[PDB]
């Protein structure tokens, strides 16, 4: 007994707890995927399996935990089980600094959002691995095309970082919380906000930028070959990924847990569960575009927006500070 | 400090002999991503967060994004790679490595012979590294920039399709 | 493309968000098969049957 | 009801707003018909009706007969040829039937629009990416039923 | 100190437990359920050399996102690096704007044909 | 009232032998909550092939709403679908393509013929089209129509998921018995002919 190792131990149960309340809320981010486009095209949804459907979950676990899992012999096994293991953890990594509410963080990390970006190199390693692994040239010039999309994205997916990152001072995300404690970073860095929000709309494989919807006409997609488990861990990243982005928008460019009123858990869950119904909008309402207008928007419009949003915010930050 | 230090040099030097004596180009990209990751591990254990951050950022994350692009490009299936595997051969390799192993002798024998006192692992953070980078350093910034224009502009002009 | 179209591509963008979350502020229009049994017309063409005539007797 | 043209390019979008135009000339024509509606017979009559009134069939007797071979049998058509093409709702739909004097069609011949968009198909698509094939294929507005048959 | 060790023990316990989780979550999928065979099943969906832009873009994105590194490293420290910072990012901001733009005009970012 | 089928490379290469209920209650509450999941998910393959296929996606939209019962999901690749719906007529260019897909697919997995086409070849007793679907496949709930309404899939899948909730099928590869168990489930004609018979009047043609 000593309060040094009840504090290590204490720390260990939150971190614990904050992982399984993140993976479940995956879960029931695809249950809500489910549920929200039945409310936004003037349907129900899944509302059988238990009471309003809130059993579902528990079904497509056991359908795709017993469904077969199958390696084809034609393709390499060790990539085929590697990548979405990457596309799982490499989001699930992302989330893993964001601070959630004071005394609630995993890793009040030095750094933060490279680890961030670095664990978005990752996934574009899933997404490449997945495509090369299936020895399938649908899913070769599928997944190639995918690839290239988010990298497209993802070299000015820091840039629109590096405002928020110019008004903090800092790389930590505590202080880029505390920044905040006045004015939300929305107002000062729109730019920032609207091309991080295309950033990592793309990155994450989402409407409009997800391979296999954007065309299955052509039965091209790199998900095509992947079936059982493996299939469901490529959906819970996704969704995983959907919830780390919106954590990392609300601690980024929203205040993060800072509110007038409420405990501050209730108003960061409140603001993330908005940004995921707005990823719910988007993708029922945005139609995708063409893979050359998607090339053209992410270079030719965005990464300059991104270098003068950052030379503007630098020269507002020095003028200011006489 | 020390076990993630050594634990990742150890795995670091297993997984770049493992690339330089593998057939699968995919299979040593993949070894030589655990090795980049194992070298900033290194450098998070040295205190260096700016250094493998920006390895796990670029070195592990776009250039060899780019080479197993260019891997995906050749669709490499093993022609006039594994059919002879002329570099397993020791007539082929044994040369080398003992020219290596001779060189590597020197180079630890110079290394073994200068001062020391350890290395403290005091953190470093990126705001002196960006203090210093467009402090006494700017010269170095822009013509790096430069070399990067140049490096670009002759990949433009050499790799295209016509 | 230009300046003005970006505007004015991001203004129907905000437009169709706009026309799908006014979508989700309206009345569902599912039928609740089985719940709700479906409405169908006299002389829908389903289930063959041979009926009878008034007096008992089958009528073919 | 008037008819839509375009300006002179057949884009997917050109065809897309000339079926919307042609969608509003149809509740158009289903106003007029539901505003003025004729009152009289829902068939002929001529006695090759197949098949005749049915109440007529149910208490008449040369009406049951000529049911009872029309439903059959098949009604005699005399040995003639005949043509016919409509706007189908995806172009110009036509039927020719060839009869040879007998209770079947001796030749039918059936025309659809949707093989001449197949075929017109690669004339048009010819230097393009696979992602305007798709849209190309999404706005002819086909079914392979058409095409094949 | 105790709360920095204690918060890198965390770090560790969700790196091992995430890892522990995704690895036993395709454990249990690989181990259960019964196995199939057929002719078809291990030929691939068919439904019964492409170009270099892909190379291209992503070699774009290396240079540019080295580029970028660069001024990840610059914007941690633009209020203590002062005006003259500012000046020399901004001649650096100049020539990367340079080089889009001649990337932009030569069709090299210009996919179609 | 059980039937065991392997499947071991005419077609199908499968036997079907009558066998007894064997179903330890833990085994027993394992297989139910396992048919329970397998029945509340069923991801069918988006496979368009004719009429019956667009009254299927009738049946997928908002008026109708096949979603309640987790059934929406669509996969485009036969690997990711659990269910077959052969909505269409079988033709001899499109067989193989369709015993391909089929030959695709993984356990569990079933089959639902849709239309008269994909259950005896229909109205079309032409030189170009196979009759029937159960020719070269099995299936397991047949709809008839032309085309049957979509409510009529609903219930068709309705009487899957009960055809699913009283079948035995192995747990693990790795022990117990790897036969797939079927129920012979007592028809729909001769359960529902006790109510059937009693239908007396009906609306006249007349009106609306
Ligand atoms: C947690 C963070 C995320 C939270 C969720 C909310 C944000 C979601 C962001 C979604 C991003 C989607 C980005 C899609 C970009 C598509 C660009 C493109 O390629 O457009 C092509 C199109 C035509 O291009 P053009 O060259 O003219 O074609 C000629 C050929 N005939 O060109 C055009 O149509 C021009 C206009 C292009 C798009 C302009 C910018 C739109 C930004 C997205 C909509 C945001 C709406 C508000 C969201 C909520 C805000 C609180
Ligand atoms: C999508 C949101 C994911 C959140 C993951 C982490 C959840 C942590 C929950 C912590 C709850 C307590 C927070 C501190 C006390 C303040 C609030 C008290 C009332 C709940
Ligand atoms: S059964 Fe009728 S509706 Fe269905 S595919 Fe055949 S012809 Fe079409």
């Amino acid at each position: 007994i000593s309060p040094e190792l009840i504090e290590i131990l204490l720390t260990i149960l939150k971190a614990v707890v904050i992982l399984l309340v993140v993976v479940t809320c995956g879960a029931f981010m695809s249950f809500g995927e489910r549920r929200l486009l039945g409310l936004f095209q003037n349907r129900y949804g899944p509302n059988r399996v238990g009471w309003g459907g809130s059993l579902q979950l528990v079904a497509d676990m056991i359908k795709m935990f017993f469904k077969e899992d199958w390696i084809p012999k034609f393709s390499d096994r060790v990539i085929f089980t590697l990548a979405p293991m990457i596309a799982f953890t490499s989001l699930l990594l992302a989330f893993a600094i964001v601070p959630v509410s004071p005394g609630w963080v995993v890793a009040d990390l030095n750094i933060g959002i490279l680890f961030f970006l670095m664990m978005a190199g990752l996934a574009v390693y899933a997404v490449l691995f997945a495509g090369w692994s299936s020895n399938n040239k649908y899913s070769l010039l599928g997944a190639m095309r995918a690839s290239a999309q988010t990298l497209s994205y993802e070299v000015f997916l820091g840039l629109s970082l590096m405002g928020v990152v110019a008004q903090a001072g800092s790389f930590n995300m505590t202080d880029i919380v505390n920044s905040q404690a006045h004015v939300w970073n929305v107002i000062p860095q729109f730019f920032g906000f609207i091309t991080f929000a295309i950033a990592g709309v793309a990155v994450c494989h989402r409407h409009p930028f997800d391979q296999p919807e954007a065309e299955q006409e052509l039965a091209d997609g790199y998900h095509i070959e992947y079936s059982g488990m493996k299939f469901g861990l490529f959906f819970v990243g996704e969704y995983i990924g959907i919830v780390t982005i919106s954590a990392l928008m609300v601690t980024l460019f929203f205040g993060g847990w800072q509110g007038p009123l409420l405990p501050p858990f209730i108003w960061f869950a409140l603001k993330t569960a908005f940004f995921m119904m707005m990823f719910i909008l988007i993708r029922a309402s945005l139609p995708r575009p063409r893979y050359d207008q998607v090339m053209s928007f992410g270079w030719k419009i965005c990464l300059p927006l991104t270098l003068i949003n950052l030379l503007v915010t630098a020269a507002v930050i020095l003028w200011q500070a006489q | 400090m020390e076990f993630a230090f050594y634990i990742c040099g150890l795995i670091a030097i297993l997984a770049t002999l493992r690339v330089i004596t593998h057939t699968n180009p995919v299979h040593a990209l993949l070894y030589l991503i655990i090795s980049l990751l194992a070298i900033s591990g290194v450098f998070f254990s040295l205190g260096a967060y700016f250094a493998g951050a920006l390895e796990i950022i670029v070195y592990a994350g776009a250039i060899m994004v780019l080479f197993v692009f260019v891997v995906m490009m050749l669709n490499l299936g093993g022609s006039e790679i594994e059919q002879e595997r002329q570099w397993l051969k020791p007539q082929v390799w044994i040369g080398p490595a003992i020219l290596s192993a001779i060189m590597l002798v020197v180079i630890v024998y110079a290394i073994l012979g200068v001062n020391d006192q350890g290395i403290d692992g005091t953190p470093i953070s990126a705001k002196a590294v960006g203090i210093t980078l467009f402090g006494p350093y700017v010269l170095a910034v822009e013509l790096a920039s430069m070399l990067l224009l140049a490096g670009l502009v002759v990949a433009f002009h050499v790799g295209r399709e016509e | 493309m230009t300046l003005k179209e970006l505007l004015v591509g991001f203004g129907t963008q905000v437009r169709s968000i706009w026309m799908i979350g006014l979508h989700a502020f309206a009345k569902r229009e599912t039928r609740m098969y089985p719940e709700e049994p479906v409405y169908l017309p006299p002389r829908y063409r389903g289930r063959i049957v041979l009926t009878r005539d008034p007096d008992g007797e089958e009528r073919c | 009801f008037e008819i839509p043209v375009g300006g002179g390019v057949s884009d997917c979008y050109t065809r897309v707003m000339l079926k919307v135009e042609e969608l509003r000339q149809s509740l158009r024509i289903l106003e007029q018909c539901l505003n003025n509606m004729p009152e009289g017979p829902f068939k002929a009559d001529h006695p090759l009706t197949t098949p005749p009134p049915k109440e007529r069939t149910l208490q008449h007797i040369e009406t049951l007969i000529t049911h009872f071979l029309q439903v059959s049998w098949g009604p005699v058509m005399p040995a003639n040829e005949s043509f016919q093409m409509i706007e189908a709702t995806k172009g110009i739909n036509s039927y020719y039937l060839t009869s040879d004097g007998s209770t079947m069609s001796y030749r039918t011949r059936v025309r659809t629009p949707s093989f001449a968009h197949l075929q017109q198909i690669p004339a048009a698509i010819r230097g393009s990416l696979v992602s305007d094939l798709i849209v190309y294929l999404g706005s002819i507005d086909f079914v392979m039923s058409d095409v094949d048959r | 100190s105790t709360e920095v060790i204690a918060h890198h023990w965390a770090f560790a316990i969700f790196l091992i437990v995430a890892i522990g989780l995704c690895c036993l979550m395709l454990v249990g999928g690989w181990f259960l359920g019964g196995r199939a065979r057929a002719r078809s099943k291990n030929v691939p969906f068919e439904s019964g050399r492409l170009s270099a832009k892909f190379y291209l873009v992503a070699m774009f994105f290396v240079i540019f996102d080295v580029e970028a590194l660069y001024l990840f490293a610059w914007s941690t420290s633009i209020r203590e690096s002062g005006w003259v910072g500012f000046v020399e990012a901004a001649i650096f901001i100049f020539v990367l704007l340079a080089g889009l733009v001649y990337l932009v005009r030569i069709g090299a970012l210009d996919w179609t044909p | 009232d059980y039937t065991l089928t392997r499947i071991d490379p005419r077609y199908p290469l499968q036997k079907q032998e009558i066998v007894t209920d064997p179903l330890n209650v833990f085994m027993g509450k394992l297989n139910d909550m396992v048919n329970w999941g397998r029945k509340n998910s069923i991801w069918p393959y988006n496979f368009g092939l004719s009429c019956c296929y667009v009254e299927m996606v009738t049946s997928f939209t908002a008026v109708h709403d096949v979603a309640r019962f987790g059934a929406e999901v669509l996969r485009a690749s036969p690997r990711q679908a659990d269910l077959m719906v052969v909505a269409g007529t079988c033709f001899t260019k499109m067989a193989p393509v369709i015993q391909r897909l089929y030959d695709q697919m993984l356990e569990p997995k079933w089959v639902i013929s849709m239309g008269a086409c994909a259950n005896s070849g229909g109205m079309y007793d032409i030189y170009s089209v196979v009759q029937g679907v159960d020719k070269f496949i099995p299936v397991d709930v047949y709809i008839p129509g032309c085309p049957p309404r979509p409510e009529a899939y609903m219930q068709a899948l309705m009487l899957l998921q009960e055809s699913i909730g009283k079948e035995r099928r192995p747990l693990s590869w790795v022990v117990g018995d790897q036969g797939v168990y079927r129920a012979n489930m007592q028809s729909e004609r001769e359960r529902k002919r006790g109510e059937r018979i009693a239908v007396t009047n009906l609306r006249t043609p007349d009106e609306i």
